[PDB]
C-alpha cells in the first residue's frame, strides 16, 4: 500500500519503486505466485522476499518467532554443486533471521 | 528491448538503469548451549527387534 | 463414528451369566456395539 | 502349497483302488479352488453340460473354465493335487507325469488337451462309485497350439459342407519323426461356435490403419520368395500370401501416428496370442535338475511355474 | 499340555532328530537382547515390503490407515511426450501437457518425487464420474477433510485428459502395497507398503501402532463390486478395474475392485458382460489387475465408519500377489 | 537360491580374470539347471543353432528355451549363478546391474537381446580362452516391449522405403535408438530375419481372414453377428485390400492351420515375458544406469 | 566342411583326450532318424571322426 510510507524508513513509501510494488516489475519477477522459476532447480534468493502469500502466512507473536528462527528449515541446501532450492523430502534446520 | 540490452551489457555500456544483487550466503557456526536442571522429561521404551 | 467399543479386560472377570443360548446376529438390532469374530481376531488382543 | 484334497467317495474296490494309485502325476480339473471337496467333483461326469457330454472342442472350452491341479500323492481317503493356477509355489518343482507319445525337452512349456490321439485312450474307469476319470494329454505349446488348429478348422470346414467329398488331412500331424492321427469324431454347433466367434473376432482386431502399409509389401515378399533360401522357407507352399499375390492410398491423417508401430501392438495382443484364447495356456515348462534333458513317453516331468 | 505342544511350535522336529540318530539392569537386556535374537535366528517368504519416499501432495498416509491399496504413478514427466503418438490425430494432445501440469499447478523435480497415489484418492476424483453418488461422494467428503479439492480437481481433469489421448490411467498407475508405516515429516513420507504376501500379518495388534484395526477396507460400498452374484465357496479374488466413457459420458473414468472365484482367463468374459459400456463402439476400456487372493470367501464385511461415515467395505485377510496389466480389448 | 557353479575353464590371462569381475550381476541363460556346468556351454558360442551365431530372432528363441541365471559371485575357478526360475515367487533378491533407462523401483525387467542396443558392446570377449559372453539388457516389460516392436517397426520402412521411431523418451529420458553410423546396419541386419516373420505373419493373416469371411457367412449366428461389429472395419479393409491385391476352401483352411501356429510361435517370441521385478527398500528406489538393482523372482 | 566347427576345435595333444568325450555332432538315441540334437538335448559321445 504505498499510499503509505514504509515502516521501516517512514519518511518515504519505497525506495525501489519498480520492486516494492505490487504487479511491478520486480514482483513479478521474484514473486512465488507467478513462478516463472519452479521448473528450475536452482535457489532464488529473492523468493523470500517477494512472497506476501508467505510472508503474511506466518503468525505474529514474537514469542514463539524467535524460537523457531534458531531452527529454521533453510530453502536451500548444502549437498549440490550449485546452490539448489531445497527440495521436498528432508530438512535443514538453520538459523536465518532474515 | 532484451536483445539491445545485450548488445549493451556485454559491450559495457550503462543502460540508464542498476540492479541490486542479492545472494544467501551458508555458515558453518559454533555453538553454546545452556539448559537447566530438568529442561525435559524423556521417556524411555523396552528394544524389540 | 463409532462407540468406544468392548472392553475385553473387562469381562475377563464377569458380573454374571447369561442364561440363554441363541443366535445374537438376529437381535443385532438390540444392541449399541456388536461384533462378531469367528474363531478369533487381532483385536481382541 | 495350498494343496487340495479329494476325498475317495467310498465304495471303490481292490481292482479300483489300484487304478488310482498309478493316477499319481497325472492332471485334475477342480471348479473352484478349494479345500474340502468331493470326489465326484473331479468326474468326467461332471464336465457334462445339460444332459450331454462336452465333444473334444467342448473339453478345452471347460478346462478353460475350472483350475488344472497334479495330483501330487493319493492316501486311502483323499487325493492331494495342488492347483497349478494357484498353488504353483513349490521352492522345487511338482511331477508332471508325461501321458502321450511326444517327449518334453527341457524347456518346454507345457499345455494340456483332452485326450486327442488314435492310440491316446487315456479314459479311467472306477466301477465301485460310478465315475471315471478322462486325463488331459500334456503337450508342448507347439504342438499342442497346432492340435488346437486342427480341431477348430476341422470344426470350421464340417459348419459349411459345394466343393467334392475329399477334403485335405488336418486329422493328422508329425512331431519329430512319428506321424500323431487325431481323433476325428463329433463337432458340436456351440462348441465350434465359440471357436469360430473368437478366431473370427480377434483377426478382425489385429487388422488396422497401418495395416494397409504392411499389405503394400506382399510383391515385395514373394520378391525374396525367391532369391534368398531363407524366406523362401518362410512362405509354406500353402501359402494364401502366395495366392494373394496373384498401395499406401495416401491418407496419412497429419503424419504424426506412426501407424506401423501402431500396427504392429494390435496385430501382436489380439492375433499374436490365439493359442492362448483358442486353447489353454502353459502354466508350466519342463525343468530337470538331474540334468536329463528330455523326459521320456511315460516318465515324470519335474515341472517349472510358468514359460 | 497337549494343546501347546503342537501350539508353542517338537514332534516334527523328533522325527527329524531321529534320522539324524539313525548396568546390571543393561546386562539383563544385553542377555535378553541376544535371546531374542537366537530365538529369531533359531526360528526359521510370506511377506515383502517396498518402501519409498514421496510427498503428501497426491496419497497421503496418515489420512489412510492400516489396510490401503496405494497405487504406484509412474512417469508422471513423462505422459507428454506419450499423448502427441498412439493418440488418432484429431485428439488436441496439447490438453494433457496443461492437464498434467493443471494438476501440478493445483498440486518441479526435486527430491521427493511424487508417487504413490492412494486408492482412496482415486474414489473421489472419479466420484461423480462413474453412476453413482453421495457414497461415493462420501469418500470424496473424506479426502477434502484430511488429505483439497482442487487437487481432486486438477486430477481429475488429467484423468479426463488421459483417458481422452489414449494414454490411459493404467500403463500408469500400478499396484503398490498395503501400507504397513508412512513416517512422515512436513511435506515429505516415506512408505513402508507390502510388495507382496498377506497383509494381516504384518505389524499387527490391535492397530499397527495406537489408531484402531487392520484391513483391506473397499472404502466404497460404491467400489467392491462383488461379483460372485451367483456363487459357490471358493477362495475369492481380488482385480483392479478401470472402466471408461468414450464420448458415452466424454471421458468416464471408473475404478473399482472386483471379487469373484474366476482366473483371470475368466474374467475377461465376465467383464465384457455386465458392462453396456462398450458401445465405444475408439478400441478399449476396464483393464484389470489382481490384487491378490483371499484364501477365504467369507470376510467380506459390510460397514460404514471410517476416519467421516464412510460405506466402508472389510475384506479379511488377503493374499496380495499383484500380477501385471491386462488390456487388449 | 539354489546356486550354479559355472566352472572357468584353464587358465586364463589376468585381464581376462578381471573382465569377469566386472561380469558380477549380469544375466546368464544356462542350458540345463545341472549344479555343475563348464563355461563354454554358458558361452555366447553355445548359441550357435544353423552353423551361424544366432540373429536377435534367433536368440529371443534361446532366451526363451534355457534359464537365465544372475550372477551373484564370480570367483577364480567358478562363476556362481542363481537361476532366476526356481524357487518361489516374490523370494531370492539377487542384485542385477542396470544398463540403459533406469529401472524404477517396480515394472519386471525383461532380459532381451543385446544387439537392439550398441551390437557388440557388451560382447567381453575372453581371449585366453577364446570365448565370449553377450549379456541380455535388462529392460522393463512396457519399455522392452515398446522399443522391439518399435525396431521392426523401423525395420520394414527400410524393407522396401523411397516422423522418427528412433527418439523414444521413455519417462523423464529420451533414449536413443539410432547409434547412427552402420551400427543401424548391423543392427537391422540382424532384425531382418525377425522383420520378415512379422511381415510374413500379418500378410499372410489378413488375406486368409479376408478371404474367409466372404468364403464363410455365406455357408446363420456366423453372418449377422460377423457383419455387425465389423461394419465399415473388416468389410471395408476387405474391398480396400481386395482393391489393391489378388483375390478355395481346402487349401483355405490348410492354410489356416499352418499360419495359426507360426503366430502364436511369435507371440511366444515376442512379449518378453518378465524374467523378474524390482522391489526395493532402503533403497533409492529408481536404479541409475550401471547400478546394481534388487530384484526378485516373479513379475 | 565349414571349419569353423574344425577351427572351434582344439588341436592340443594335451587336451585332444579330454574333449574326445565331447562329439562332434548332435543327435539322440531315440528318434526314428537320426536327428539334429533338439536345444533340449545335451550330449557327450566320444566323437572320434
Amino acid at each position: 500500500d504505498h499510499g503509505q510510507s514504509d515502516p521501516a524508513r517512514p519518511f518515504a513509501a519505497t525506495a525501489n519503486p519498480w520492486a516494492s510494488q505490487r504487479f511491478s516489475y520486480g514482483d513479478l519477477l521474484y514473486n512465488g505466485a507467478y513462478h516463472l522459476n519452479g521448473a528450475s532447480p536452482v535457489l532464488s534468493p529473492c523468493f523470500k522476499f517477494f512472497t506476501a502469500a508467505d510472508i503474511t502466512a506466518k503468525h505474529r507473536c514474537l514469542e514463539r518467532l524467535i524460537v523457531e528462527t534458531g531452527s529454521a528449515v533453510s530453502t536451500a541446501t548444502a549437498a549440490s554443486d550449485v546452490q539448489f532450492k531445497r527440495p521436498p523430502g528432508c530438512r535443514e534446520l538453520v538459523e536465518d533471521p532474515c | 528491448s532484451p536483445v539491445a540490452l545485450y548488445h549493451q551489457l556485454k559491450t559495457g555500456l550503462h543502460p540508464g538503469f542498476g540492479f541490486t544483487v542479492v545472494r544467501q550466503d551458508r555458515f558453518v557456526t559454533e555453538n553454546v548451549l545452556f539448559s537447566e536442571r530438568a529442561s525435559e522429561a524423556y521417556f524411555l521404551g523396552q528394544l524389540q527387534v | 463414528r463409532d462407540p468406544p467399543g468392548y472392553r475385553y479386560a473387562a469381562a475377563m472377570v464377569p458380573t454374571g451369566s447369561i442364561l440363554s443360548t441363541i443366535e445374537v446376529a438376529s437381535h443385532r438390532r438390540l444392541f449399541d456395539f456388536f461384533a462378531r469374530v469367528r474363531s478369533d481376531e487381532n483385536s481382541l488382543y | 502349497c495350498f494343496e487340495a484334497d479329494i476325498a475317495i467317495p467310498s465304495g471303490i474296490s481292490r481292482p479300483d483302488a489300484a487304478a488310482l494309485q498309478r493316477c499319481e502325476g497325472r492332471v485334475v480339473f477342480l471348479p473352484t479352488i478349494r479345500r474340502q471337496l468331493a470326489l465326484a467333483d473331479v468326474a468326467h461326469e461332471s464336465f457334462v453340460s445339460g444332459g450331454v457330454s462336452p465333444d473334444t472342442l467342448g473339453l478345452l472350452l471347460a478346462y478353460r473354465r475350472r483350475f488344472p491341479a497334479v495330483i501330487t500323492r493319493v492316501l486311502p481317503t483323499r487325493i492331494v493335487a495342488c492347483p497349478v493356477d494357484l498353488g504353483l509355489t513349490h521352492a522345487g518343482t511338482v511331477n508332471l507325469r508325461n501321458t502321450s507319445p511326444v517327449d518334453l525337452c527341457n524347456g518346454d512349456p507345457v499345455s494340456l488337451v483332452p485326450p486327442v490321439f488314435e492310440g491316446q485312450a487315456t479314459d479311467v474307469r472306477l466301477e465301485s462309485l460310478d465315475l471315471t476319470l478322462r486325463f488331459p494329454v500334456p503337450l508342448p505349446t507347439p504342438l499342442a497350439r497346432e492340435i488346437v488348429a486342427r480341431l477348430v478348422a476341422r470344426g470350421i470346414r464340417d459348419l459349411n459342407p459345394r466343393t467334392p467329398g475329399e477334403l485335405p488331412d488336418l486329422n493328422v500331424l508329425y512331431y519329430n519323426g512319428a506321424r500323431l492321427s487325431l481323433v476325428a469324431d463329433v463337432q458340436q454347433l456351440a462348441s465350434v461356435n465359440t471357436e469360430l466367434r473368437s478366431l473370427v473376432l480377434n483377426m478382425v482386431y489385429s487388422i488396422t490403419e497401418g495395416t494397409t502399409l504392411i499389405l503394400t509389401l506382399i510383391p515385395r515378399l514373394l520378391a525374396l520368395s525367391a532369391q534368398d533360401g531363407y524366406v523362401n522357407a518362410l512362405l509354406q507352399m500353402q501359402s494364401v500370401t502366395r495366392e494373394a499375390a496373384q498401395a499406401p492410398m495416401l491418407m496419412q491423417d497429419g503424419e504424426r501416428r506412426l501407424p506401423l508401430y501402431e500396427a504392429l501392438v494390435a496385430w501382436l495382443a489380439h492375433a499374436g496370442q490365439l493359442g492362448d484364447i483358442l486353447a489353454l495356456a502353459p502354466a508350466v515348462r519342463v525343468c530337470t535338475f538331474d540334468g536329463a534333458a528330455v523326459v521320456q513317453s511315460g516318465d515324470m516331468a519335474p515341472v517349472i511355474r510358468y514359460p | 499340555t497337549a494343546p501347546m505342544a503342537w501350539a508353542e511350535s517338537p514332534r516334527e522336529l523328533a522325527g527329524h532328530a531321529p534320522l539324524r540318530r539313525v548396568t546390571r539392569a543393561t546386562r539383563d537386556d544385553t542377555e535378553q537382547a541376544v535371546d531374542k535374537i537366537l530365538r529369531g535366528a533359531r526360528r526359521a517368504p510370506r511377506y515383502h515390503l517396498t518402501r519409498q519416499v514421496t510427498l503428501t501432495d497426491l496419497c497421503q498416509p496418515n489420512a489412510e490407515r492400516a489396510g490401503a491399496l496405494l497405487l504406484a504413478l509412474r512417469h508422471p514427466t513423462d505422459l507428454p511426450h506419450l499423448a502427441r503418438h498412439r493418440a488418432p490425430p484429431g485428439r488436441q494432445t496439447e490438453r494433457l501437457a496443461e492437464a498434467w501440469g493443471q494438476l501440478l499447478e493445483a498440486s518441479e523435480s526435486g527430491c521427493a518425487r511424487a508417487g504413490l497415489v492412494s486408492f482412496n484418492f482415486l474414489v473421489a476424483a472419479c466420484t461423480a464420474a462413474y453412476d453413482a453418488r453421495d457414497a461415493a461422494e462420501a469418500v470424496r467428503a473424506h479426502i477434502t477433510t484430511n488429505y483439497a479439492g482442487a487437487r481432486l480437481d486438477r486430477f481429475s481433469e488429467c484423468l479426463r485428459a488421459m483417458v481422452h489421448t489414449h494414454v490411459f490411467p493404467h500403463e500408469v498407475m500400478r499396484f503398490f502395497g498395503g501400507l504397513v508405516s508412512w513416517v512422515t515429516q512436513d511435506e515429505l513420507a516415506s512408505v513402508t507398503a507390502v510388495c507382496s504376501g498377506p497383509q494381516e500379518a504384518t505389524h499387527t495388534g490391535h492397530p499397527g501402532r495406537p489408531c484402531s484395526a487392520v484391513t483391506i477396507p473397499a472404502c466404497a460400498f460404491v467400489d467392491l463390486d462383488a461379483e460372485l452374484c451367483l456363487g459357490g465357496p471358493g477362495a475369492a479374488f481380488l482385480y483392479l478395474v478401470f472402466t471408461y466413457r468414450q464420448c458415452r459420458d466424454q471421458e468416464l473414468c471408473c475404478v473399482y475392485v472386483v471379487k469373484s472365484q474366476l482366473p483371470p482367463r475368466g474374467l475377461e468374459a465376465a467383464l465384457e458382460r455386465l458392462f453396456g459400456r462398450l458401445r465405444i463402439t475408439t478400441c478399449t476400456y476396464a483393464a484389470f489387475a489382481e490384487l491378490g487372493v483371499m484364501p477365504d470367501d467369507s470376510p467380506r464385511c459390510l460397514h460404514r465408519t471410517e476416519r467421516v461415515g464412510v460405506p466402508v467395505v472389510i475384506l479379511e485377510g488377503v493374499v496380495w500377489r499383484p500380477g501385471g496389466w491386462r488390456a487388449c480389448a
